[PDB]
RNA sequence: CAGAAUUCCGUGAAUCAUCGAAUCUUUGAACGCACAUUGCGCCUUUGGGUUCUACCAAAGGCAUGCCUGUUUGAGUGUCAUU
RNA sequence: GGACAUGGGUUAGUCGAUCCUAAGAGAUAGGGAAGCUCCGUAUGAAAGGCACGAUUUUUCGUGCCUAUCGAAAGGG
RNA sequence: UUGACCUCAAAUCAGGUAGGACUACGCGCUGAACUUAAGCAUAUCAAUAAGCGCAGGAAAAGAAAAUAACCAUGAUUCCCUCAGUAACGGCGAGUGAAGCGGGAAAAGCUCAAAUUUGAAAUCUGGCAACAUUUCUUUUGUUGUCCGAGUUGUAAUUUCAA
């Protein structure tokens, strides 16, 4: 019967945490994740999905790197130490 | 290996195909003593090297 | 509190040593910490943990100054010793390369430069 | 369940920890907006799926 | 000069010498892998014309790739829409087998900049293309004023942007009446935009 | 002359690296020394009267510490010798050692000379 | 842990034999000979030779794997290649 | 909130600004092989201890394609020497 | 009170995982495909070892013949 | 038997490089249907959305195998104009450029095809020196050995000659 007691016999997880997304959406079966992609070098992106795009493109993690790219260029590459 | 085998059966190749008078003349060369008495001569008029 | 040039004018056996007598401090703080301490201690916690982040720093300076110093007028160094602006710089051409010309383009422009001229009114 | 991995046990012990009350001395700050946890959770009524 | 006497060669492609060589050598290309590097260009006039110089930094890829037209990839050839767009069987690509031989030799050795390409042998089942790379991180390409040009990052992947000889043919790049349409994309856009000014 | 109707590829030589350059400058300090492996003691009621009954020190304990390193941080930071280690992960995420001493050495006044008792 | 397999460790890991001493430091004989005369480098037998060489009991030369690890830095190595290119 | 203080005849407070020296855990194109397994390996150097043929620890490494060069090869591919 | 708040609590050479392979997934070799990727799994691959020798013209000769993942109920 | 050369491999070989992300704008590839036609199949939507590959601060295009038919103009790009025009269309719904002209900006050139032949004059790399610096992080010059190269690297010439 389908409904409350199909709902009982629902114990065996078919996703589980992504290694590179964090999120659980890695298929076990399949060993892929449904979000990003992973095993694939490339990430899992749809133009048509494009509030999923700016669910976690660029600027929605700690971006430490390019910020500091940022400063590093708004002097203009420099290195040394000032004087 | 591949390679091997590509390099006998190219030469078979030419031996079996039928081959224009232009590329089968060069299957005819020079004979051993004229060849020998040619270099001979070659050897004396060997250009300079860089050292020299 | 350690002063970071005093620790500069020190050698590395003594900044080792002193970061060891450094660590010992510390982990005796944290013992009194979840033993429970007084403010004076748990204030020195954040100290000596700066003073550790000091030595290790003028150890740091140290060791890889000497690297470059080893290093220097070489052809080949260490990637961490290269400039890091960008990877595209990296990869860009050199000014010395960029102002390559051939023998054709030099004659020109050593024969016919663009002159300085006016005009009269 | 008993048999765990690590993954599992590290991220039940971060969800463990983050399913605390605020401190007091926070709601002292000034200018400051926090009143209660927004993010409480209990192991009946919303579960980690993890 | 033996490259005029090369060029004219190369002309006269039913000549009995030219089956004979083209036959030898189709088999031999066929023999070896599908992407094969050339020790040596096989045309080495052609090789000199499109822009390979016999130095360090050259490098010569021979390439087969199959010939005939385009079939969509549709499952079981099942369109779904109106019947001109029901076709599957005669349809056919729009870059040249040419720019595909340039796009997989680029593809397969990723650190060289796609030169230029040549057609230098075919057969009913491939079609067989040497393609010129040029190695921009080599200092000897770096060094040479007449062949910088390709180091600057602008020319990554010529082949796959169509900016090669064959690749602007592809796009219908030219001068005239004959080649109004192109650009494509730009020219569409140019005349689809709606310019409103601020007094009109 | 070839007995073997398969041709195995020859062997050559092959050079090792001799690199005409570090890629690092310096190389690391330990990262895992003796200091970073041992945190803190525990000092909880269950911990006191494993202390005074089975001879068992119990520490708060880096993550990537194994029994051997634990002993060996223990030996060098309190000069005794451990007849064993036993360590779990706590609920928490963090690793908890118990580090039962040598017969000949008390833990009572180890822990006083510690000072967390 | 696991079983350990048999002969991982002990006389079997401590010495080894001359054809597998070529064979770690890519030598010839000649070129081993001569380094093993240059250097302090002599054969030394083990108490259990069995036990060392696997399970077999044929006359082998043994030599300590510290040796012969000791021999893969050697400059004098580099100088018979570069010999040998010249 | 505690706490110190910097005297106020300064090399110096600060959840300050600024930033050219560093650090930068586990990952991820992710690179030794894997991975619902803090799983499984290998190479070089070094060190440790009541224990030294054992065990352990540390540091540095080992992905794939391609390019220039180097070294070592392969071939009844082309030939001389003989 | 399985609620609420503060604390405490899970110790292994021997129990499991880890190791093994199952159905099956799956890189490499290769071939497709505009491509995303597809097919492929000892295939049209130079796919790796082992022992002898006063040391061999002090430039090495002579013999000998299959990834990985996948079971906390299988094997151990 | 030694060697030479060609071809093909191997190495945790010396030194490099490619991937991934962002993708508003840029270059391609691939490619619909809703919808309009008061139905609908060509048409339209649309050389569009989605899918795929590849760049830059712009990209592309660019110094005529270009217009014109004049008293001729003179690389490309963009703007206004040509012009809702010529043309294309179940000549139905609908679609639809270019030359000239005005302006913004302007900049030109490089090879292959030639015997340096009284002299490969060219180039990478190692090593050793000096030198220079957004910089002990950058960039080189000189010397010298190995190599690449005559199946062609320099100088010389590019149709305007
Ligand atoms: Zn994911």
């Amino acid at each position: 019967t389908k409904g409350t007691q199909s709902f009982g016999m629902r114990h065996n997880k078919s996703h589980t945490i992504c290694r590179r997304c964090g999120k659980r959406s890695f298929h076990i079966q399949k060993s892929t994740c449904a979000c990003c992609g992973y095993p694939a070098a490339k990430t899992r992106s749809y133009n048509w999905g494009a509030k999923a795009k700016r669910r976690r493109t660029t600027g929605t993690g700690r971006m430490s790197y390019l910020k500091k790219v940022h400063r590093s260029f708004k002097n203009g590459f420099r290195s040394g130490k000032p004087a | 290996p591949e390679y091997i085998r590509l390099q006998r059966r190219r030469k078979i190749l030419n031996l079996r195909l039928k081959v224009p008078p232009a590329i089968a003349q060069f299957q005819k060369t020079l004979d051993k003593n004229t060849a020998t008495q040619v270099f001979k001569l070659l050897n004396k008029y060997r250009p300079e090297t860089a050292a020299e | 509190a350690l002063k970071t040039f005093e620790l500069r004018k020190q050698s590395q056996e003594n900044l080792a040593e002193q970061l060891q007598e450094l660590r010992q401090e510390l982990a005796s703080l944290r013992v009194q910490k979840i033993a429970g301490g007084s403010g004076s201690k748990l204030s020195k916690i954040k100290t000596t943990r700066k003073d550790i982040a000091r030595i290790l720093t003028v150890i740091n300076e140290s060791n890889r100054l000497a690297a470059r110093e080893a290093y220097k007028n070489k052809k080949y160094i260490p990637l961490d010793l290269r400039q890091k602006k960008t990877r595209a710089i990296r990869r860009a051409l050199t000014p010395y390369e960029q102002s390559r010309k051939t023998l054709k383009q030099i004659k020109k422009e050593r024969y016919f430069p663009l002159r300085k001229y006016a005009l009269k009114a | 369940p008993s048999h765990k991995s690590f993954r599992t046990k590290q991220k039940l012990a971060k969800a463990a920890r983050q399913n605390r009350p605020i401190p007091q001395w926070i709601r002292l700050r000034t200018g400051n907006t926090v009143h209660y946890n927004m993010k409480r959770r209990h192991w009946r009524r919303t579960k980690l799926n993890i | 000069g033996a490259y005029k006497y090369l060029e004219e060669l190369a002309k006269k492609k039913q000549s009995d010498v030219n089956l004979f060589l083209s036959r030898v050598r189709a088999w031999e290309y066929r023999q070896m892998n599908v992407i094969h590097r050339a020790s040596r260009p096989s045309r080495p006039d052609k090789a000199r014309r499109l822009g390979y110089k016999a130095k360090q930094g050259y490098v010569i890829y021979r390439i087969r790739v199959r010939r005939g037209g385009r079939k969509r990839p549709v499952p079981k050839g099942q369109t779904y829409g109106k019947p001109v767009h029901q076709g599957v069987n005669h349809l056919k690509y729009q870059r040249s087998a040419r720019c595909t031989a340039e796009e997989r030799v680029g593809r397969y050795c990723s650190n060289l900049r796609v030169l230029n390409s040549y057609w230098v042998n075919q057969d009913a089942t491939y079609k067989f293309f040497e393609v010129i790379l040029v190695d921009p991180s080599h200092k000897a390409i770096r060094r040479d004023p007449r062949i910088n040009w390709i180091v600057n990052p602008v020319h990554k992947h010529r082949e796959s942007r169509g900016l090669t000889s064959i690749g602007k043919k592809s796009r219908g790049i030219g001068k005239g009446h004959r080649f109004n349409n192109s650009p494509q994309h730009a020219t569409w856009l140019r005349h689809n935009t709606l310019s409103l000014r601020r007094y009109r | 002359v070839r007995t073997s109707t398969t041709f195995r590829r020859p062997k050559t030589l092959q050079l090792s690296r001799k690199p005409k350059y570090a890629r690092k400058s310096v190389a690391h300090a330990p990262r895992l020394d003796e200091y970073k492996i041992i945190v803190n003691p525990i000092n909880s009621e269950s911990a006191m009267k494993k202390i005074e009954d089975d001879n068992t020190l119990v520490f708060h304990v880096h993550l990537k510490a194994n029994k051997f390193t634990i002993k060996e941080a223990v030996r060098k930071l309190y000069s005794v010798e451990p007849v064993k280690i036993n360590t779990l992960i706590r609920p928490n995420g963090t690793k908890k050692a118990f580090v039962k001493l040598s017969a000949d050495a008390d833990a009572l006044d180890v822990a006083n000379r510690i000072g967390f008792l | 842990a696991r079983v350990k397999q048999k002969g991982k460790a002990g006389a079997a890991r401590i010495y080894i034999t001359r054809n597998q001493a070529l064979k770690k430091l890519q030598l010839t004989l000649a070129d081993f000979r001569r380094i093993c005369i240059l250097k302090g480098v002599y054969p030394r037998e083990p108490k259990n030779k069995k036990k060392a060489n696997k399970g077999s009991t044929a006359p082998v030369t043994f030599y300590y794997t510290k040796d012969i690890q000791y021999l893969l830095h050697e400059p004098i190595v580099q100088k018979f290649r570069e010999y040998k290119v010249f």
